DNA sequence: CATATGCTAATGTGTGCATGTGTGTGACTATGTGCGCATGCATGTGCATGTGTGTGCATATACGTGTGTGCATGCATGTGCATATATGTGTGCACGTGTGTGTGCATGTGTGTGTATGTGTATATATTAACCTGTGTGCATTGTGTGCATATATTAGCATGTGTGCAT
DNA sequence: ATGCACACATGCTAATATATGCACACAATGCACACAGGTTAATATATACACATACACACACATGCACACACACGTGCACACATATATGCACATGCATGCACACACGTATATGCACACACATGCACATGCATGCGCACATAGTCACACACATGCACACATTAGCATATG
């Protein structure tokens, strides 16, 4: 059947940052592993944050707090900025 | 609160901690080094605990915030909830 | 400088203590030997008390005598309890001023003298002949 | 209906917002997921991917390569202090190590 | 001059270096109480926290948990540091011992 | 109906099977929880509690104490190989350390 | 309000293993923390096991495999025996 | 399959040490390294086989190994997880 | 005949193997070892080739990191040759004991 | 017998030459690097397609806001005394040096085992479809668990004896 | 072997932290009931294993030796120990605020379900970049030969101190 992965999105990002640079299949697998790992870490932290506060929904606030908990200083600041900007643009465009 | 409270961790206290660790002889440069290490450790835990406190929209750091921060760092602590 | 007069004063007092303690100069050398190990002959003590020795030697024997006079005052009982060879060697000179060790051994065996004794005597013969 | 616009294009993102939302829903994280949570998470994932890919592309360009291989990802991660902290307990397959010889071992 | 010999011998005698250290090792490995004074540690915690949020409050049990964790961390680090010092055929821990222990631990 | 009896008594356990089931259901672990899963988990938790408590009671008796304190729990955990492995990254408050002096530091 | 803990069940277990031994409040708190920690570890492992195998139910099989993964050897064997015995008795009685 | 630990040869262990930056190796290192690798492989393979049993499979997959490594805090990238 | 002094080609190999990324253990003996170890847990066990490759990658990464820590321990003791006690100390500090 | 002399064995201080060792500066030798040319497979582009996501209402409910309450935190005040600190001393530990040995490195050689290719078979993994049993939902019943008070046994604080180990 | 300092053992009081009990309320249970996830039987295919072959490179073994390490020794200074003084921690109260929690209402939002399309994935070539190989440049390593330094020994240059005999 169909095995979903992040390969096409990673390729789009790579073309955004390095239009003339390709990527090998093993490197693509490593990038897919990295995306899944970071997703699992952030989602687990946000789930625990919702549980600690007796909340049943995971919102962008929980994601922001999980990102701050899991990421080192400058990475956390820049990731929080990107997430906030994306959420603002999304709600501005419904 | 105050300023420069790292000196409050006195040389006898560091010596007692080293004795509990089974250390027989301590060089004079250890204490300062120890202080730095402690500060780093605390800076890593408190920063996380406050983050938890900030998420709950509280102004008081609770024991549970510290416990969650310690668990987040792989240093789970029993006896405070 | 004034070390000369300080030595002289020490030596006069040393003579006074030696005469007061009833010790002969040979006995002084014996005591120095049995308390330090470097036994000295009574000629050295004579030349000291008369201030005949050289300045370096003067300073060298100052400390030993200082220690002896400062220590012996406590208890005394336990502390108390040839020409033909010359002529032959001169004959051996006037022909070979500096003989080899091979000849030196023969000379030593011939006149019954120790090898080191003959070697040092040969060196001093050369020394006094080179004086003039 | 109006023309169907993907939530990723609405949020200005390359990573899939809808797929992230579905994975959050079926991942057993909470019984409800907010509308902005998948958007925030997809944006964060895209940012981290972009950082790593930029560093790895620079590493590949340094080695006169046009294609990123695991070695370039390893060099990018380990040479960056923050990424190295984030991935400190992660092994990258076929990545090798960083060239490092202790100065005491060098000849004098 | 005067006379040699002379006493001056510092008669006062004491315990040998390391005997009291071993006694303190046994004493503090037998007990469980906190070895850092509570008030200075609380002041240090508040001073460090003031850099993250202004006008923070702390539950007493929060500071107690912080102190328990800090002392456990430091004691374990000192155990590792002692192992590193003994590895170098020494009995005195030095800052390089702490640095090596923290490097190996991944800190 | 019939006189209600807890699932703990049905399973012959002291730990609360119903509470474990509720904690599993509301803990966001899976969409559904089987009937035997809370029973199994409660039995395992009760067994581990019994092991640690019996070792800690032995440690308290060795100290002529009738009440278990954190020191006894710490001694029981650290003197047991498997329990020490299970709680390797765990700090027990007011537990202290094991008496252990390296032989090189002992007097000659 | 009411705060839930394992203190009473830990006390019953203690009275069975050591009928004449008490426990201090701090030690009871530590026991509660231990029970919660082991519960969270086992339940998280079982949840991951269910997700890996494309299942939506946590069953006693997932719990048993999580116990085998998380507990060291002899502890794991005895825990598996206890859990199997409890499930067998529960099924035989209901 | 009997006594396959000696298949981890001295040159292979030396190459692994060279990648680790080691300049000089004592002759007793090789047996200790073989024991260490044997213990590591036991732990990982035991967890991977447990994952294989739970799936009711008889083939150890790459995902089983990846999950086993992740459980031990040794996350590996590049094999589907 | 030319002879490099001790430690010269050792440093050459350090540079060579820190420049490369290929596996350093032979694949077939490692596969045999993996199957032998897995026999003690099950009989008639089959392995995906990618599973054995993942195991080898993890094993080599673990051993290389251990050798780095062991080298640090050896240098700490003012030596340049790693010894079994260095490995034991590194594993004890790491908590792998 | 004990001092003063003349005199010379004996040692002691200094050059220094000559020799041996260690060092330093640049030919061979080996190895890693950098183009240059040719190949293969592996990456990237282009299509069917079917599955998952977007759209649209309709419903439920979780959470955010607002109010009121009581805990509990921070601050100030006061206390004795246990602890920290600065000082002086001496010891034994760390470090530096020197050395001898044997262990480990570099190298050469013969081989046998790993590697890559190729094949085929069976075993097992994955997929599909019917079904059925176990689990979620909802609601009433109520029995268990928790919070708030008592009552007490255990633990903590001293005072003398008791070995117990250290250090001269 | 004896003296001294320290941790422990028996015993007695005192309190505070734990064990037990009663009331209420909330979550666990019991009982239908619906439904979908999981089970099971059959089947199609993927792929792992087992064997077979040739080849060549890496591994194993033996050799020669260099330098790293372990041991020994000397030393100086850093740190342990003891002491006298003073600081500030611990305790203990008491007060006021402020903030964390409870509770309730009511809406914004997440879910649910059905449909429709377009996005992502499997499959298919196409080509071009990474790899492989032979040549040549190109960096570094290691004697080599020499040069400089340092020892020592040893020769030679001064001082030194004891003998035989002279005084006395």
């Amino acid at each position: 059947t169909r095995k979903e992965s992040y390969a096409i999105y990673v390729y789009k990002v790579l073309k955004q940052v390095h239009p003339d640079t390709g990527i090998s299949s093993k490197a693509m697998s490593i990038m897919n592993s990295f995306v899944n790992d970071v997703f699992e870490r952030i989602a687990g932290e946000a789930s625990r944050l919702a549980h600690y506060n007796k909340r049943s929904t995971i919102t962008s606030r929980e994601i922001q707090t999980a990102v701050r908990l899991l990421l080192p200083g400058e990475l956390a600041k820049h990731a929080v900025s990107e997430g906030t900007k994306a959420v603002t643009k999304y709600t501005s465009a419904k | 609160v105050l300023r420069d409270n790292i000196q409050g961790i006195t040389k006898p206290a560091i010596r007692r901690l080293a004795r509990r660790g089974g250390v027989k002889r301590i060089s004079g440069l250890i204490y300062e080094e120890t202080r730095g290490v402690l500060k780093v450790f605390l800076e890593n835990v408190i920063r996380d605990a406050v983050t938890y406190t900030e998420h709950a929209k509280r102004k008081t750091v609770t024991a549970m915030d510290v416990v969650y921060a310690l668990k987040r760092q792989g240093r789970t602590l029993y006896g405070f909830g | 400088k004034a070390l000369q007069k300080e030595l002289e004063q020490f030596a006069k007092l040393l003579k006074q203590k030696r005469i007061t303690l009833g010790y002969t100069q040979a006995d002084v050398g014996l005591t120095l030997g049995v308390l330090f190990g470097k036994v000295f002959s009574q000629t050295t003590i004579c030349r000291f008390e008369a201030l005949q020795l050289s300045f370096k030697n003067m300073c060298k024997l100052r400390p030993l005598l200082q220690k002896w006079v400062e220590e012996a005052d406590n208890n005394e009982n336990l502390q108390e309890i040839e020409n033909r060879v010359r002529g032959n060697l001169e004959n051996l000179f006037l022909q070979c001023p500096k003989p080899t060790l091979q000849q030196i051994s023969h000379i030593a065996q011939q006149l019954g003298l120790e090898k080191d004794v003959v070697r040092v005597w040969f060196c001093n013969r050369r020394q006094k002949g080179k004086r003039s | 209906r109006a023309k169907a616009k993907t939530r990723s294009s609405r949020a200005g993102l390359q990573f899939p917002v809808g797929r992230v939302h579905r994975l959050l829903r079926k991942g057993n994280y909470a019984e409800r997921v907010g509308a902005g949570a998948p958007v925030y998470l997809a944006a964060v994932l895209e940012y981290l991917t972009a950082e790593i890919l930029e560093l790895a592309g620079n590493a590949a360009r340094d080695n006169k390569k046009t294609r990123i291989i695991p070695r370039h990802l390893q060099l990018a991660v380990r040479n960056d202090e923050e990424l190295n902290k984030l991935l400190g307990r992660v092994t990258i397959a076929q990545g090798g190590v960083l060239p490092n010889i202790q100065s005491v071992l060098l000849p004098k | 001059k005067s006379a040699p010999a002379t006493g001056g011998v510092k008669k006062p005698h004491r315990y040998r270096p390391g005997t009291v250290a071993l006694r303190e090792i046994r004493r503090y490995q037998k007990s469980t109480e906190l070895l850092i004074r509570k008030l200075p540690f609380q002041r240090l915690v508040r001073e460090i926290a003031q850099d993250f949020k202004t006008d923070l409050r702390f539950q007493s049990s929060a500071v107690m948990a912080l102190q328990e964790a800090s002392e456990a961390y430091l004691v374990a680090l000192f155990e590792d540091t002692n192992l590193c010092a003994i590895h170098a055929k020494r009995v005195t821990i030095m800052p390089k011992d702490i640095q090596l222990a923290r490097r190996i631990r991944g800190e």
